[PDB]
């Protein structure tokens, strides 16, 4: 048995989110729903199609009929952002099975501009014949930034590694970018720059030897 | 009150073995069926194995069947998962979970979950980090934790005395297979000449503790 | 209908090392003592047959038998509550809530099974004191550095035909069929259950089903243990066959197959009993489902 879940669903605050769980005659068996917030364990949010555990908000309701099961969150809050998984019993192979999961993203949050700090290579590092440029991007929403590096005024492609944006403590995001150079490359140029593009706007920092 | 706590996951070579355990407390452990569920980084939940309350029946997923073995000790309230012939694709966070009711053999919801244990199957050897100071030009100073494997890394400032303004960023996974992160802290430039700043970097897997003084840049 | 026999409950000590069954001899270790009775039967230099049997083994069987009987009063108290909670027609003749009668069943059940262990604690300590006596009795074997394994392999071959009498494949077929019906019946009650009408029939179904799961759980335990000891001694039947070992090795030989065979006989007793107990529970569930679906013109759940 296979369970079909959409990879992503977007809702506005106060609206009603709907996450679907598809399967051939899924209405014959019980569907269970789990909420998983980042860095946390799954939390049983709806069991047996529509039963709600004590302590789960009434904004969580469930329905299962025919070939489609649905978990609906009403008056959605920002804190509802999580991954949602459905689960049923596979009656042919006699074992539990989980759907692919659906990531819920609550839109309409205030836009936050990124703050950028750029550090030149350490002096102790250059003594070891290595040079690393550190670009730290902080406090930005939404979590989508593109980073470009520049030697003097020329774009740098080689030696760049960037993290995926991760949501911080305060519902803003953080990312870092590392440019690897030889000490000869670093002392050669007049400058180096980390430019951060976020929702059309740019923040640029620059260091020099 | 009802608690599940996984343990035993760490670095292990391809083809090697590793035993995971789940310590249960706060309920009658014997009448419940217990289940292992893993989650690869950034992927979804995957059912692995379920065991009856008494251990009379056990089931496995094809991805681990023939290599993993589930078992339990009903006198000490411990669930086990013995993993043999570990492959790279077994890299995941392994969760402990429990049937909502008794005598349901996994055909139920899972109401209580542990926080999981990270299993990392790789042939890369444990490597301690090199730590470099990021001198400041409010100001921003930090320390670079460079080329270490595997996770995790813990960074404190002034042996824990400094805590406000510290932002320790998630690590980057380089093409080399090594990790690197930076810990930054925002201080008032009132302090650059007065207060001192030393980062405390600890890498448990390699048993390496390093301190680096973060002094301003001077000519 | 009504559960006329609650022989399916068992219990074990806190170390989960000794398992008490309501069927004689209540301990599998007693079956192992009877095997040493047959082991010494083939070693002619041991005439302590009457000592181990009359003075020790049979009197432990009677003490365990007497300890089980002390709990007969608590046993019938539990059965009386089972016959009320599984029978809506009987539950309707009394006046207390379903949650009140359900809590009494939980208390009385734990009091009954706990009685089976508490009254048998001194009998369990007697088991370890007997185990040592068979090792000592086997030390009176005339041999030492070279002890023939003729009897040890004669007992193994006899054990193989005793296993043939047990219908393992059909037992496996049985437990898979009823477990599958049990799970689908449980899941369906989850979906059909509601709280707007009288929920007494749904309650009796769920109560009986929970006992069904306990019986199924115990059946699979014994079926697995029986299969293990069967495969183990047939492996020894194909496993290496020295014509002689030292007396210390032959002692653990007799203790290996003796343990394996005693778990088989113990499982055979329990599996034959749990087979009837599960069948009787399933027939009650279907009688209850007929009541649930008997008045379609009125309501269901």
């Amino acid at each position: 048995y296979e369970l079909t879940q959409a990879p992503s669903v977007s809702v506005a605050p106060g609206q009603t989110a709907r996450i679907t769980c598809g399967g051939d005659n899924i209405g014959r068996t019980s569907v269970h729903w789990y909420q998983q917030k980042p860095g946390q364990a799954p939390v049983l949010v709806i069991f047996y199609d529509n039963d709600r555990p004590s302590g789960i908000p009434e904004r969580f309701s469930g329905s299962n009929s025919g070939n489609m099961a649905t978990l609906s969150i009403s008056r959605v809050e920002v804190g509802d952002e999580a991954d949602y998984y459905c689960q049923v019993w596979d009656s042919n192979n006699d074992h539990p099975v989980f759907g692919g999961g659906t990531k819920l993203t609550v839109v309409g949050q205030p836009k936050a501009a990124p703050s950028v700090t750029l550090f030149p290579p350490s002096s102790e590092e250059l003594q070891a014949n290595k040079a690393t440029l550190v670009c730290l991007i902080s406090d930005f929403y939404p979590g989508a930034v593109t980073v470009a590096w520049k030697a003097d005024s020329s774009p740098v492609k080689a030696g760049v590694e960037t993290t995926t944006p991760s949501k911080q403590s305060n519902n803003k995001y953080a990312a870092s970018s590392y440019l690897s150079l030889t000490p000869e490359q670093w002392k050669s140029h007049r400058s180096y720059s980390c430019q951060v593009t976020h929702e059309g706007s740019t923040v640029e920092k620059t260091v020099a030897p | 009150e009802v608690q599940l706590l996984e343990s035993g996951g760490g670095l292990v070579r391809p083809g090697g073995s590793q035993r995971l355990s789940c310590a249960a407390s706060g309920f009658t452990f014997t009448p419940y069926a217990m289940t292992w569920v893993r989650q690869a980084p950034g992927k979804g939940l995957e059912w692995l194995s379920t065991i009856s309350g008494s251990g009379g029946s056990t089931s496995y997923a094809d991805s681990v069947k023939g290599r993993f073995t589930i078992s339990r000790d009903n006198s000490k309230n411990i669930l086990y998962l013995q993993m043999d012939s570990l492959r790279a694709e077994d890299t995941a966070l392994y969760y402990c979970t429990k049937d909502k009711d008794e005598y349901t053999f996994g055909h139920n919801a899972f109401d209580v979950w542990g926080r999981g244990t990270m299993v990392t199957v790789s042939s890369a050897s444990t490597k301690g980090p090199s730590v470099f100071p990021l001198a400041p030009s409010t100001a921003a100073l930090g320390c670079l934790v460079k080329d270490y494997f595997p996770e995790p890394v813990t960074v404190s400032w002034n042996s824990g005395a400094l805590t406000s303004g510290v932002h320790t960023f998630p690590a980057v996974l380089q093409s080399s297979g090594l990790y690197s992160l930076s810990s930054v802290v925002t201080v008032p430039s009132s302090s650059l000449g007065t207060q001192t700043y030393i980062c405390n970097v600890n890498h448990k897997p390699s048993n390496t503790k390093v301190d680096k003084k973060v002094e301003p840049k001077s000519c | 209908n009504t559960t006329d026999n609650i022989d399916y409950f068992d219990i074990s000590d806190e170390s989960n090392y000794y398992l008490i069954s309501q069927l004689r001899p209540h301990f599998s270790n007693i079956y192992f003592f009877d095997e040493f009775k047959r082991y010494a039967s083939y070693h002619t230099e041991i005439k302590r047959y009457e000592d181990i049997h009359k003075t020790k083994v049979n009197s432990l069987l009677n003490e365990a038998s007497r300890a089980i009987g002390i709990c007969n009063r608590a046993k019938n108290t539990v059965k009386g509550l089972i016959n009320i909670l599984e029978n809506p027609q009987k539950f309707k003749t009394q006046r207390e809530s379903y949650d009140v009668k359900l809590r009494q069943y939980e208390e009385k059940k734990e009091a009954f099974r706990g009685c089976l262990l508490n009254k048998n604690r001194k009998n369990l300590d007697q088991i370890k004191k007997i185990n040592n006596e068979i090792r000592d009795l086997l030390e009176k074997l005339k041999c030492s550095q070279d002890c023939q394994t003729n009897v040890y392999f004669d007992m193994i071959k006899i054990y193989l035909v005793d296993f043939k009498k047990m219908p393992y494949e059909n037992y496996d077929t049985f437990i898979k069929q009823y477990k599958n019906s049990y799970l689908s019946g449980v899941d369906m009650i989850r979906k059909i259950e509601k709280q707007i009408d009288n929920p007494v029939t749904i309650n009796a179904i769920k109560f009986t089903q929970k006992e069904m799961g306990y019986i199924i759980d115990r059946f699979e335990y014994h079926l697995q243990k029986v299969k293990h000891s069967i495969d183990q001694v047939t492996a020894l039947s194909d496993g290496v066959k020295p014509k002689q070992v030292t007396k210390n090795r032959l002692k653990e030989y007799y203790f290996n197959i003796g343990n394996y065979y005693s778990i088989f006989k113990f499982g055979k007793d329990s599996l034959n009993m749990l087979n009837k107990a599960l069948i009787h529970k399933e027939k009650i569930v279907h009688n209850l489902l007929g009541e649930l679906f008997g008045h379609l013109e009125e309501r269901i759940s």
